[PDB]
Formats: C-alpha cells, sequence, structure tokens
C-alpha cells in the first residue's frame, strides 16, 4: 500500500494537479541459511520461542528475531512451556538455560 | 517519463478543448459552418432551416 | 519474440531449513498521483449561436 | 464501403476520430487492469519436486502437469464452467497460460516463502512453521498448530476438496 518492503513512513510532495509520495521502506538483505525447528525438548518438556525463532548453526541451538539474524542463547526468559515431548513433530533435544541457576 | 501519470491528465483535456472547438468548423449539413453566411446568403424562411 | 515472465527461481525449501536475513537496506520509492483538473466552463448559447 | 456516405460523413466534424480514440482507450486499459492483478512478482517460483508440506496438500491448487494448459484441478474447472460491419475483436497481451504462470509463481511463493518473497528476497520456511507464524498473527499461540498439526492439515485438505465439488456443481 505504501511502497514495496515494510513500510516505516513516508513523505508528501506537491506536484501539479497531483501529489507525490516518497515511502521509506525496510528490505531485508543478505540471507543465510540456518537449520530451524518447531521446538526445543529438555527435561521432557516442550519448549518455544516467545518472540523469535529456534536456529542452529550446524553444531549450536540460538533463538533468534524473525526479520534480522541476531542469536541468543536459548533460556527460559526467552521461551514457554507447553506439554511435554511427544506430540510436536520434529522436535529436538537441547539445553535450556535458567538464568537463576548461577545464583542457586 | 516519470510524471506522465499527470501530463496524461493534461494532454487528454487540452485534447478534449481542442476538438470541441474544431467542431464550431463543420457544416453538418449547412450551406456554412460560419453562421453569418447563412444569415448574409438566405431569407429568413430559408436561414432558419 | 515471446515475452518471458520473468527470471526463474526456485526456493530452497526444505521441513528443516529456514533463511534468515543478517542485513537490511533503506529504499525510497516514488508514487504519484493525480488530484485534481482544470477547472473549465463552456457558455452554451455562446458556443452554439455566438 | 459507399463513397456518396462517406462524402457525407466528413460533414459532421471529427465525430469518428473521438469514438475511435475512446474505443481504443478501453482496449489499453484491458490489459493494464491484467498486468496490475496478475504481475505482482518479478520472479516466478517453483514448487520443490518432492510434496512434503507436513500433511498439508495442496494438488488441487498447483499445476496438473498432465494438462497441455498446465492448469490447476480447479482452474481446469473454472475455465470449463465461463465483421461485415468493420467490427472487431483484439487479443490480450497476455496469454492464458501466461496468466497461469502468473498464478503458479504466487503459489509457490507463498508456500515456500510465506510472506517474505512480497516484501523483498523469497526466505525459506517449513511450511507447518509458516502456519505458526500465521497462527500468532491471529492472536492464537504457535503451540495450538503444533499440538494440532494433523487436525489442521485435514480440516485444510477437506476444505479445498470441497471448494471444487461446490464450483463443479453450482450453476
Ligand atoms: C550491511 O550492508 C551495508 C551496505 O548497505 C554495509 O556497509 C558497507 O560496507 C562496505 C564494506 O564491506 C563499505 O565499503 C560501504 O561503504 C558500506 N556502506 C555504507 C552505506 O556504510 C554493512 O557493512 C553491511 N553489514 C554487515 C554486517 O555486513
Ligand atoms: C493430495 O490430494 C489428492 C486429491 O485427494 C490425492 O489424489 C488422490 O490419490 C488417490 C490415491 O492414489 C487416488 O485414488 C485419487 O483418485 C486421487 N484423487 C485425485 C483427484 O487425483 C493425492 O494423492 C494427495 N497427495 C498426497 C501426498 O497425499
Ligand atoms: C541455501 O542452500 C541452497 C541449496 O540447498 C542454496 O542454493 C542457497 O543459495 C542457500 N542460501 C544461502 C543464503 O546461502
Ligand atoms: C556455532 O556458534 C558457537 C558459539 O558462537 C561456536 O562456538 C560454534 O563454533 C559455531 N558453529 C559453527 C559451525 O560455526
Ligand atoms: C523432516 O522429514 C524427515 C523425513 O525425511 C523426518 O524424519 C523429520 O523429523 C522431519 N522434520 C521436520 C521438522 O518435520
Ligand atoms: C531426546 O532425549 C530423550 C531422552 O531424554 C531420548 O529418549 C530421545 O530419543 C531423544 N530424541 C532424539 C531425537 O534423539
Amino acid at each position: 500500500f505504501c511502497g514495496k518492503g515494510y513500510h516505516l513512513m513516508s513523505f508528501p510532495q506537491s506536484a501539479p494537479h497531483g501529489v507525490v509520495f516518497l515511502h521509506v521502506t525496510y528490505v531485508p538483505a543478505q540471507e543465510k541459511n540456518f537449520t530451524t525447528a518447531p521446538a526445543i525438548c529438555h527435561d521432557g518438556k516442550a519448549h518455544f520461542p516467545r518472540e523469535g525463532v529456534f536456529v542452529s548453526n550446524g553444531t549450536h541451538w540460538f533463538v533468534t528475531q524473525r526479520n534480522f539474524y541476531e542469536p541468543q542463547i536459548i533460556t527460559t526468559d526467552n521461551t514457554f512451556v507447553s506439554g511435554n515431548c511427544d506430540v510436536v513433530i520434529g522436535i529436538v533435544n537441547n539445553t535450556v538455560y535458567d538464568p537463576l541457576q548461577p545464583e542457586l | 517519463s516519470a510524471l506522465g501519470k499527470l501530463q496524461d491528465v493534461v494532454n487528454q483535456n487540452a485534447q478534449a478543448l481542442n476538438t470541441l472547438v474544431k467542431q464550431l468548423s463543420s457544416n453538418f449539413g449547412a450551406i456554412s459552418s460560419v453562421l453569418n453566411d447563412i444569415l448574409s446568403r438566405l431569407d429568413p424562411p430559408e436561414a432558419e432551416v | 519474440y515471446t515475452m518471458s515472465l520473468g527470471a526463474e527461481n526456485s526456493v530452497a525449501y526444505s521441513n528443516n531449513s529456514i533463511a534468515i536475513p543478517t542485513n537490511f537496506t533503506i529504499s525510497v520509492t516514488t508514487e504519484i498521483l493525480p488530484v485534481s483538473m482544470t477547472k473549465t466552463s463552456v457558455d452554451c448559447t455562446m458556443y452554439i449561436c455566438g | 464501403d459507399s463513397t456518396e456516405c462517406s462524402n457525407l460523413l466528413l460533414q459532421y466534424g471529427s465525430f469518428c476520430t473521438q469514438l475511435n480514440r475512446a474505443l481504443t482507450g478501453i482496449a489499453v486499459e484491458q490489459d493494464k487492469n491484467t498486468q496490475e492483478v496478475f504481475a505482482q512478482v518479478k520472479q516466478i517460483y517453483k514448487t520443490p519436486p518432492i510434496k512434503d508440506f507436513g500433511g498439508f496438500n495442496f494438488s488441487q491448487i498447483l499445476p496438473d502437469p498432465s494438462k497441455p494448459s498446465k492448469r490447476s484441478p480447479i482452474e481446469d474447472l473454472l475455465f470449463n464452467k465461463v465483421k461485415f460491419n468493420g467490427l472487431t475483436v483484439l487479443p490480450p497481451l497476455l496469454t492464458d497460460e501466461m496468466i497461469a504462470q502468473y498464478t503458479s509463481a504466487l503459489l509457490a511463493g507463498t508456500i515456500t516463502s510465506g510472506w517474505t518473497f512480497g516484501a523483498g528476497p523469497a526466505l525459506q520456511i517449513p511450511f507447518p512453521m509458516q502456519m505458526a507464524y500465521r497462527f500468532n498473527g491471529i492472536g492464537v499461540t504457535q503451540n495450538v498448530l503444533y499440538e494440532n498439526q494433523k487436525l489442521i492439515a485435514n480440516q485444510f485438505n477437506s476444505a479445498i476438496g470441497k471448494i471444487q465439488d461446490s464450483l463443479s456443481s453450482t450453476p
């Protein structure tokens, strides 16, 4: 509606018997291939990402926002638990870190 | 051609007016497209036609 | 010639493969719309009969 | 082909020129209409050889290669359901085959890359995962889809089958 890409903002300019809109959009660039999974299995529980998606670099699993690669350690603060590891198809085994563990 | 969208509107309307004016030079079957020539040449009973 | 509809491209689809952008571009595009016409007016009687 | 009439017609001015121009403008517009609707991709996207989308079957909307027209089962159904006086008809710039190709590119794009191809580069994503994102969009948590994936795929597949049955019947 407001140009190709993800709309950020627009600026009007007047013209002879008309108007010109300059549309500023965000366009993704330089994508990379990652291995993904619908959920992480840990302690018999199925963990899902709260905001992003689970990805792997071939050896380690991370959670990242969807529109920009910015990998973070998978923790109880960026996932939620729902059910066991028997239902989800394609669930993978990976540790989920608990930030309180080092304190106790 | 960046602003063809605006120029096209101008061109279409200019063309419409030019056509409207040019039509005044047509006879439409009359002896003359000029109204004054009809009135000068013919008596009223024929000029009206 | 018979026109082409664009370059052929197949996405590397699999059941466990995802592509994620590591960068971005800020793009600015223009869109032009007509808003108004010239406000003409014609005097019928004068046009027809002078 | 009457010269006597033609010579009389000239005395009415440019009425014929105006009429020819009006009809030409319409004819051109008809190609613009088709172009704006269908030609929304700069690339022609193809589906994978292996149609594994997590139980989601799209065979009724994807092109059927056994047909010379390369139309889907549903499209083929839709197409089956629907001079002496100086009158002519001009051909469209895009043929039915070309329009079908645009449609299949749109379908292939959506299935394999979701909405990403419509706002930049086409980024692959597992179909079940794409649906999971779409569930979030409508205010339903992702886990609802993953825990009901078989049910959702079945409801989807049945709904598509019903579409063909409806169109083939309702006159
Ligand atoms: C993201 O892309 C931008 C360009 O859009 C990159 O910035 C350019 O980097 C090159 C060096 O590789 C410089 O020569 C250019 O002058 C830079 N352009 C601008 C506008 O700064 C940026 O480095 C990329 N980011 C990453 C992580 O690759
Ligand atoms: C996708 O759905 C289509 C339509 O239901 C399936 O095609 C049927 O396959 C069975 C088994 O070979 C045939 O007996 C039917 O006659 C086919 N129907 C039609 C309209 O062709 C297709 O097999 C399904 N694909 C998958 C992977 O399940
Ligand atoms: C992802 O892998 C495919 C091959 O399976 C390759 O064609 C494609 O270019 C890769 N994508 C990226 C960003 O490297
Ligand atoms: C994945 O990331 C971890 C942490 O940065 C790194 O140690 C590991 O070597 C990476 N694996 C690959 C294949 O790059
Ligand atoms: C992908 O398909 C393979 C079978 O080829 C299956 O073993 C695997 O669990 C599937 N992964 C996902 C995420 O569906
Ligand atoms: C994940 O770990 C459990 C044991 O905790 C094991 O039974 C299961 O088979 C493992 N899954 C995979 C894919 O290795």
